[PDB]
């Protein structure tokens, strides 16, 4: 049993939530924000991330190279990343140093300089990374994938941004776009591991005592996403292997089935050649994959926003002629979810996600992030105890009802990239989301 | 000259993306109003030449010869029947 979440607020309104563990002599404190991507519009898209970049660039105090120094003379160092709901900037240090880092974080926040001559310096720098996430198919696939399921809607723009905005982003529109969000009521101060709550909630006192508060405080987490089955196909006869994305529209973090979301997710669950164990797993559409050479991997997931999500597979194949078995086979595991799964397979499943859920977090910055997460989607952070009721409270009824409303015969949005000649059309994919004998 | 699903025979393809979207998210008859007056206008128009000149050409032979035929064939047309014959 983990010790115990404490939390505290500012008068602004900013959230300080601590976990101590003096078994280690490290730790993780930075600040969550309830803001990312999504929170743009067409033309400040990619303000976000610019940000992001000009936060390292120097503070009205610490110069760009003074920052350098300052951080390595701390002797841990700083991270940070913009996604579509959620900012993130850390410090992962020794444990006497926490101090200094929350000083140093509350500075590039705060009191960043966000100088013309940084600003057009990095707008090249934003311009090349345009032309290398190229490679990075993984990510090709999943951005492609959002592009499409929100087709023109805010959760459907990518986090970099077009072109022509990251050569018109401007100081003011960065200065008004971290005033607009960066405020007290959306940030979250989380520390992890050598950490004392009350030392930190000191540190907060002294650093971010003047952050701005909204006008209308909204709590944590708080929000209409029109999901559009579609497909996008990247054919690339020249790359070896196939990469192909298959997603509903799924839950979001405060559903009511989130819980069966992620044990429907464990049914399927995950595969990869390269591991050792995975020729033995228990999961149907691994036995399938595996024993057929179907694939090289596939990964199922459950992705979650504030107000929608998205649930589905992502497999990597060089078997280009069977690639249609692949799909096959895979989205009849699915029909299966709404026909056929009983006790067998929830009960395995939900034995597996108890532990899963508490193994994911084994550092630090996992039990940061964790607590970040969970205190920036639902404004609080859930306790084991209630996760595993929550897990418990899963029935074989609640996955078949939950897969006969959100699966069985619905649309998917669809991505292809590499050699995909064998995929077939999106009629053809799309009539494996039901079954004929059913 | 053919092969089949994932190796068809098709050059090398790259730098193509394509995109649609799914049956039930899309209205079948969109702009169906649009086609049926303007579009089938255009493409009869543009084909028309090539259906009206032999169409008209081999009816004109056509009428010129019953004619001739049931003229040949009365009392007046006795005597070029005569000589037809």
């Amino acid at each position: 049993v983990s010790p115990k979440t404490r939390t505290s607020n500012l008068k602004n309104g900013l959230t300080i939530a601590s976990e101590s563990n003096p078994l280690v002599q490290t730790a993780t404190v930075g600040v969550w924000i309830d803001a990312g991507s999504r929170n743009e519009n067409a033309y400040n898209n990619g303000t976000a991330h610019f940000f992001e970049h000009l936060a390292f660039k120097g503070t009205d105090k610490r110069s760009q190279h003074q920052l350098e120094l300052d951080i390595e003379n701390m002797g841990g160092h700083l991270n940070a990343y913009t996604s579509r709901e959620s900012t993130v900037y850390y410090a992962k240090s020794f444990k006497d140093d926490v101090p200094k880092s929350v000083e140093i974080l509350a500075d590039i926040l705060q009191h960043s300089k966000l100088a013309e001559s940084a600003i057009d310096r990095e707008r090249e720098v934003i311009t090349r990374e345009l032309e290398e996430v190229n490679k990075q198919y993984e990510e090709v696939v999943f951005d492609h994938l959002h592009a499409t399921a929100f087709m023109n809607q805010p959760l459907g723009r990518t986090i970099l941004g077009p072109r022509e905005n990251i050569q018109t982003i401007t100081n003011t529109e960065l200065r008004k776009f971290i005033t607009e969000n960066y405020t007290a009521d959306r940030m979250v101060l989380v520390g992890a591991g050598a950490v004392d709550h009350d030392a930190l909630v000191e540190l907060a006192e002294k650093y971010f005592s003047h952050l701005p508060s909204s006008q209308s405080p909204v709590p944590l987490g708080t929000p209409i996403p029109n999901f559009v089955g579609s497909e996008v196909r990247l054919r690339d006869d020249t790359m070896p292997v196939a990469h192909i994305a298959i997603a509903v529209e799924g839950v979001s973090w405060t559903s009511e089935d989130y819980y069966t979301a992620l044990v429907a997710q464990a049914i399927i669950g995950n595969y990869d050649r390269a591991v050792g164990t995975s020729r033995h797993q228990g999961s149907r559409l691994s036995n399938i994959v595996s024993e057929n050479n179907l694939a090289n991997s596939f990964q199922s997931f459950s992705t979650s926003y504030s107000d929608t999500g998205l649930w589905g597979i992502y497999l990597t194949s060089e078997n280009t002629t069977q690639i249609d078995d692949l799909v096959h086979f895979t989205l009849k595991e699915w029909n299966r979810l709404s026909t056929s799964v009983s006790n067998l397979q929830v009960e395995r499943a939900k034995s597996q996600l108890k532990a899963g859920l508490l193994l994911s977090l084994d550092g630090t910055t996992y039990v940061a992030e964790d607590i970040g997460r969970q205190l920036t989607t639902l404004g609080r952070r859930v306790t084991p105890a209630e996760v595993e009721a929550k897990l418990e409270a899963v029935t074989e009824h609640d996955v078949r009802a939950w897969a006969q409303k959100t699966l069985y015969d619905k649309d998917i949005a669809l991505v292809g990239l590499g050699p995909i000649e064998g995929l077939y059309d999106y009629n053809r994919i799309r009539n494996d989301m039901s079954m004929m004998r059913w | 000259y053919m092969g089949w699903w994932g190796h068809m025979g098709s050059p090398p393809q790259k730098g193509i993306a394509g995109y649609t979207i799914s049956p039930f998210a899309a209205r079948p008859f969109a702009g169906v109003v649009h086609a049926a007056i303007f579009n089938t206008f255009r493409r009869t128009k543009n084909q028309a030449l090539f259906v009206i000149l032999p169409v008209s050409f081999f009816y004109y032979v056509w009428t010129q010869a019953s004619e001739k035929n049931e003229w040949l064939y009365t009392k007046a047309g006795r005597h070029e029947l005569a000589k037809a014959l």
